[PDB]
RNA sequence: UAGCGGGCGUGGAUCCCUGGAUGUCCGAAUGGGGGAACCCGGCCGGCGGGAACGCCGGUCACCGCGCUUUUUGCGCGGGGGGAACCUGGGGAACUGAAACAUCUCAGUACCCAGAGGAGAGGAAAGAGAAAUCGACUCCCUGAGUAGCGGCGAGCGAAAGGGGA
RNA sequence: AGCAGCGCCAGAGAGGGUGAAAGCCCCGUAGGCGAAAGGUGGGGGGAUAGGUGAGGGUACCCGAGUACCCCGUGGUUCGUGGAGCCAUGGGGGAAUCUGGGCGGACCACCGCCUAAGGCUAAGUACUCCGGGUGACCGAUAGCGCACCAGUACCGUGAGGGAAAGGUGAAAAGAACCCCGGGAGGGGAGUGAAAUAGAGCCUGAAACCGUGGGCUUACAAGCAGUCACGGCCCCGCAAGGGGUUGU
RNA sequence: CAGUGGAGGCCCGAACCGGUGGGGGAUGCAAACCCCUCGGAUGAGCUGGGGCUAGGAGUGAAAAGCUAACCGAGCCCGGAGA
RNA sequence: GCCGACCCGCGAGGGCGGCUGGAGGUAAGGGAAGUGCGAAUGCCGGCAUGAGUAACGAUAAAGAGGGUGAGAAUCCCUCUCGCCGUAAGCCCAAGGGUUCCUACGCAAUGGUCGUCAGCGUAGGGUUAGGCGGGACCUAAGGUGAAGCCGAAAGGCGUAGCCGAAGGGCAGCCGGUUAAUAUUCCGGCCCUUCCCGCAGGUGCGAUGGGGGGACGCUCUAGGCUAGGGGGACCGGAGCCAUGGACGAGCCCGGCCAGAAGCGCAGGGUGGGAGGUAGGCAAAUCCGCCUCCCAAAAGCUCUGCGUGGUGGGGAAGCCCGUACGGGUGACAACCCCCCGAAGCCAGGGAGCCAAGAAAAGCCUCUAAGCACAACCUGCGGGAACCCGUACCGCAAACCGACACAGGUGGGCGGGUGCAAGAGCACUCAGGCGCGCGGGAGAACCCUCGCCAAGGAACUCUGCAAGUUGGCCCCGUAACUUCGGGAGAAGGGGUGCUCCCUGGGGUGAUGAGCUCCGGGGAGCCGCAGUGAACAGGCUCUGGCGACUGUUUACCAAAAACACAGCUCUCUGCGAACUCGUAAGAGGAGGUAUAGGGAGCGACGCUUGCCCGGUGCCGGAAGGUCAAGGGGAGGGGUGCAAGCCCCGAACCGAAGCCCCGG
């Protein structure tokens, strides 16, 4: 039964993607902190 | 700047295959246009080419250990010389 | 970091400090776009036979201040980051009060803007009772005092004195 | 490097390492020396910007939507209180030293200070960073991370978030033969040691197994305890240990 | 009246959408499945792709339903050792 | 650390001895604390129990010979058997991300096995002006110079810019690799850009205009895909087992293609004058006037043809692999069925009234007219990204090689009234990654049953009966449509004979589509299998189709067309927002918001005391504020300061009425 993952990547990308975070005052601090924490990915990747 | 787009000429059974008719294809720079690839290769084997091909060749991941890897990406294009001409060079 | 294959060092190699060079692409990211690391340009040079095509070097964001003849211009600056500290704008609730509403938690948590090796504050329209003191900040003290308070729970100074 | 014998150094007997336990072996330590280059630097020196007099007259000036008053609030120890002071959203609205503000309503006296422009180091706060020290941890501790960790993995995402250190002095990491497809072993060999043989120091417990001793198929059970007895074992015996029949 | 015509939240019935009854499943094939049966099926239809709306808020042919497998107030981190 | 039957201590402990261990330890006497664990459905780890138990994931299904190999139920090959075949086959898109192909390999992964693999190691593999996307357009939306708003962060927003499965745009057939192919190659055919030239024209855009440019349902003509038959064309072969050497059987008889020609369609009025409009730029468009042709012409597209290129079976030898030969010098032709596709912007009807923008064409402005546009030809130029493989699934979403989920295209034949249904079957693909036996209860799915036939039971729950098509026939009631598939019946196969009509061809034969009449045959039974309604009567609720509690409720609940009340005059009421603003609505009372009722029929009574709402210029009370008699504090005073009566002061409430 349709489960809740359904990929789409432009999807992806234009919602938890790096242009997109910068974007707001929200997404810049999700950064910040995603940067000093030392992720690697400060954000979701996408193979197209 | 230009013996730097010409990498190193692929080596396969398939390479060869085309040596025989015009076709030689080798291992050049990933940020290469074709409108480079020839004016390249064409001041460096002295030929005119007619006709460029290319394609990236996306790197395989190997691995070693728990090591996980990843190969660095590649673009092959192939040359198409003007009709007779050789590349005595490529053909050892 | 062994190995395969090759080299370099007293004509001071490796290596360590200092300055310089180079430094793709993205990111304040700034030629334009964009789904960051991709895509597309204008202008002036250059490269290839080179007009068409491509590449290479330079250059082109926006805002504020100043100068300039409206203007086109020209220069100086800004933008983003930073563990904690700091300042300004905004600002809770659990909780305590053995319910709860004033009150408390607390101007705390946090959000926002800014500052910087600190930041604030700072040379009296002051203190407050001595015809005295003499900017500001910090520590000790004064003092759990003075007071504040559904005079509940609680909250809680200053002057002065000793210091930096 | 222990033990022994005889020596020496010390402005150095902090500490670390070397096959174990070293002042004298090694790196250090005490003491002392050093910068072409970049950074820092009034601490010392020099210079510049600036700055400094007494009396008399004059009544020109001395920070405006400001003082001030009232309404609404904030700050302060001050919760509307006798409620000032500082600050200011609304309304009215001055003066220039016969000016103004304050000294907790208000008034009189006395006294203090000069608003409505700005700047100012030090003393202070913190710790990403470097170092030093610990009646601080020692791998379930200490940072979440001693290890390739903000990882793997988990979540669309914000975000959550592990596990995992140790052969030996030295790799000397076990040629070679043997069984096996391999794995793994048995010999040989190295090593002080290999049940130190490679997630290899030590190697506890649960848990699984092999061998041996005592025991059990008419027997009733919180599993033990008390007694006697048989068997087995240690001791010459007196004794003790194991087991368990009643 | 006959002809022609070809309307309709019309009828039967696949795809497609759905879940009526029963059985099965119940450490499942499966954190909602299977079989038989059944409802709609030119419409208030089903559907791919691109978009917008959210936490006292959205969305709701209204069940307090849905809002990333538990919603009479989502998830995360924080206040927090309430 | 391990052992002890010894010693000391009341005990927690300490000591001693043996074995292991292999580099630290820390008296006496004091000090300091992360200081003693059996329990917290405690936290972490390890290991047990259940138990060799349940399970091994669709009941589509196996069997044998040969090969490989240390080892085969499980890998390769062969034959037989079974299952799918609007799929369980084939091509797109998404997601996935090397899973593709080779070679070597089996520790783990694989629910068993594994020599195999989607697994480990390594090497290869993805080629484009023309396919898709970008150097094009615009949609919702997003962003956003201006501008507006907000303590900050930020919100709204014009132009513009971004945004696509929509608009526009030039490639078809075939061959080749182990693995790519409108991408390489072959053949035929195109597109832009630049340069030179020929010819031609007032050229020129971001501006004006045309066009692009549109719904649903039904539908004509012609054609293609696709499919069937052929005694005709080609073909290696076959005569079995009683018969057949034949109009026998079996196989195959296509694909692309420019110009031109043909067939079928779409699009399009032509000429002249005047013009105040398309934000006074126009020869264009619009609008008025008259004349002509009423159709052609011109323009475009589809198909057929078409120089020529390609392909081309069964069967047989070689063959693990997989193809290559044979295999023809192949043939390549007739007839029929035929689309939902094509011509396409076709036609008709309907009401709910059916995107934009660029390309393209045209008009002019600035500017140029040695330019520049336009047409032909020649020569040159033509980038970036994707291209493997999986793709109804073992490669995507579901922790799994999960019986679930996933958009578009193709989806053959025969039969059944039709069909994408059903049964069987091509092509293609599979037998679902544990087997072997046995033939107990019991469970599941399924078959049948004497007599009875609802006695079962909360309930005919469940099963069963019925079932398609054709003809006969069909009631209350009704809103005249219905109720109807009411009910109840009969027919249905096969053979021969007579015959009616439609289609293509030509009017005929052949092919095909739909029938009517008689004669007869067989069986228990003729929609012989599979698909396939049981029926009636009478209450309740709800008018009706719809909606719903994703995962225990599908209903009598919600919704609904319709009715009434009420608000709202437009900068509307109302809603979201602090605001700007937006929605309402580019709507205007035949409208919009709220509320209740809920098709339709007939109807809806009385009670305004209380409550709400509406009305009520009186009165009553009523805050700030205004007012200031009167009183106070202080000063020597001028003053300063405070208190304060009457009186004026809204809405609300009271009051009055609906
Ligand atoms: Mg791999
Ligand atoms: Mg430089
Ligand atoms: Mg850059
Ligand atoms: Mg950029
Ligand atoms: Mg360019
Ligand atoms: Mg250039
Ligand atoms: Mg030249
Ligand atoms: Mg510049
Ligand atoms: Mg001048
Ligand atoms: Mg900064
Ligand atoms: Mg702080
Ligand atoms: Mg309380
Ligand atoms: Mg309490
Ligand atoms: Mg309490
Ligand atoms: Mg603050
Ligand atoms: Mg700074
Ligand atoms: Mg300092
Ligand atoms: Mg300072
Ligand atoms: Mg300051
Ligand atoms: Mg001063
Ligand atoms: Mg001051
Ligand atoms: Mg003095
Ligand atoms: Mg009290
Ligand atoms: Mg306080
Ligand atoms: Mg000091
Ligand atoms: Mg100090
Ligand atoms: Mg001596
Ligand atoms: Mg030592
Ligand atoms: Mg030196
Ligand atoms: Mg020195
Ligand atoms: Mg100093
Ligand atoms: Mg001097
Ligand atoms: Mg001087
Ligand atoms: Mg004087
Ligand atoms: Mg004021
Ligand atoms: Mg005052
Ligand atoms: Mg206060
Ligand atoms: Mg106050
Ligand atoms: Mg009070
Ligand atoms: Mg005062
Ligand atoms: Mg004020
Ligand atoms: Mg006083
Ligand atoms: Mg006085
Ligand atoms: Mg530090
Ligand atoms: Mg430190
Ligand atoms: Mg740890
Ligand atoms: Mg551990
Ligand atoms: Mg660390
Ligand atoms: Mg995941
Ligand atoms: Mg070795
Ligand atoms: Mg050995
Ligand atoms: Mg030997
Ligand atoms: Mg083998
Ligand atoms: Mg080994
Ligand atoms: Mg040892
Ligand atoms: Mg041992
Ligand atoms: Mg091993
Ligand atoms: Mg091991
Ligand atoms: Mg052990
Ligand atoms: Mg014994
Ligand atoms: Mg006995
Ligand atoms: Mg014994
Ligand atoms: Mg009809
Ligand atoms: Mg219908
Ligand atoms: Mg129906
Ligand atoms: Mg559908
Ligand atoms: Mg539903
Ligand atoms: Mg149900
Ligand atoms: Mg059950
Ligand atoms: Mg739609
Ligand atoms: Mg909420
Ligand atoms: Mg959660
Ligand atoms: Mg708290
Ligand atoms: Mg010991
Ligand atoms: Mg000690
Ligand atoms: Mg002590
Ligand atoms: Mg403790
Ligand atoms: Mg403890
Ligand atoms: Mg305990
Ligand atoms: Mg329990
Ligand atoms: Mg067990
Ligand atoms: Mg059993
Ligand atoms: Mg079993
Ligand atoms: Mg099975
Ligand atoms: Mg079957
Ligand atoms: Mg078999
Ligand atoms: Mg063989
Ligand atoms: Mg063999
Ligand atoms: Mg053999
Ligand atoms: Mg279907
Ligand atoms: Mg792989
Ligand atoms: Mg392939
Ligand atoms: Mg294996
Ligand atoms: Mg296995
Ligand atoms: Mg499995
Ligand atoms: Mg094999
Ligand atoms: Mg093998
Ligand atoms: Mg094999
Ligand atoms: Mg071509
Ligand atoms: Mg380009
Ligand atoms: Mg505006
Ligand atoms: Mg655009
Ligand atoms: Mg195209
Ligand atoms: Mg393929
Ligand atoms: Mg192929
Ligand atoms: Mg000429
Ligand atoms: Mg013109
Ligand atoms: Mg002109
Ligand atoms: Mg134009
Ligand atoms: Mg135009
Ligand atoms: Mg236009
Ligand atoms: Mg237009
Ligand atoms: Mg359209
Ligand atoms: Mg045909
Ligand atoms: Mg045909
Ligand atoms: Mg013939
Ligand atoms: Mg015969
Ligand atoms: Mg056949
Ligand atoms: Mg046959
Ligand atoms: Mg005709
Ligand atoms: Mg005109
Ligand atoms: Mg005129
Ligand atoms: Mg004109
Ligand atoms: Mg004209
Ligand atoms: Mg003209
Ligand atoms: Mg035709
Ligand atoms: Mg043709
Ligand atoms: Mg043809
Ligand atoms: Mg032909
Ligand atoms: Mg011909
Ligand atoms: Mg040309
Ligand atoms: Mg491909
Ligand atoms: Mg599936
Ligand atoms: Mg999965
Ligand atoms: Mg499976
Ligand atoms: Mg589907
Ligand atoms: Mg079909
Ligand atoms: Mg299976
Ligand atoms: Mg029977
Ligand atoms: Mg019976
Ligand atoms: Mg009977
Ligand atoms: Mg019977
Ligand atoms: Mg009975
Ligand atoms: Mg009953
Ligand atoms: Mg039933
Ligand atoms: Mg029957
Ligand atoms: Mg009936
Ligand atoms: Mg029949
Ligand atoms: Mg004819
Ligand atoms: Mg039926
Ligand atoms: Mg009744
Ligand atoms: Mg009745
Ligand atoms: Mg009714
Ligand atoms: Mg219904
Ligand atoms: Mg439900
Ligand atoms: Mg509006
Ligand atoms: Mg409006
Ligand atoms: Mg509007
Ligand atoms: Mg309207
Ligand atoms: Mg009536
Ligand atoms: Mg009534
Ligand atoms: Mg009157
Ligand atoms: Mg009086
Ligand atoms: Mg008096
Ligand atoms: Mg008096
Ligand atoms: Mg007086
Ligand atoms: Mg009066
Ligand atoms: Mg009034
Ligand atoms: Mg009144």
């Amino acid at each position: 039964m349709k489960r809740t993952w359904q990929p789409n990547r432009r999807k992806r990308a234009k919602t938890h993607g790096f242009r997109a975070r910068m974007r707001t005052p929200g997404g810049r601090k999700v950064l910040k902190r995603r940067r000093q924490k030392g992720r690697w990915r400060l954000t979701p990747a996408v193979r197209k | 700047t230009a013996y730097d787009v010409i990498l190193a000429p692929v080596l396969s059974e398939k390479a060869y295959a085309g040596f025989a008719e015009g076709k030689y294809t080798f291992w050049v720079h990933p940020k290469a246009t074709k409108t480079e690839i020839k004016n390249a290769v064409e001041t460096a084997f002295k030929v005119k080419v007619v006709k460029v091909n290319t394609l990236h060749v996306r790197g395989k991941k190997k691995r070693l250990g728990r090591y996980l890897g990843k190969r660095p990406d590649r673009k092959k294009a192939i040359v198409q010389v003007a009709p007779g001409q050789k590349i005595e060079a490529l053909e050892g």
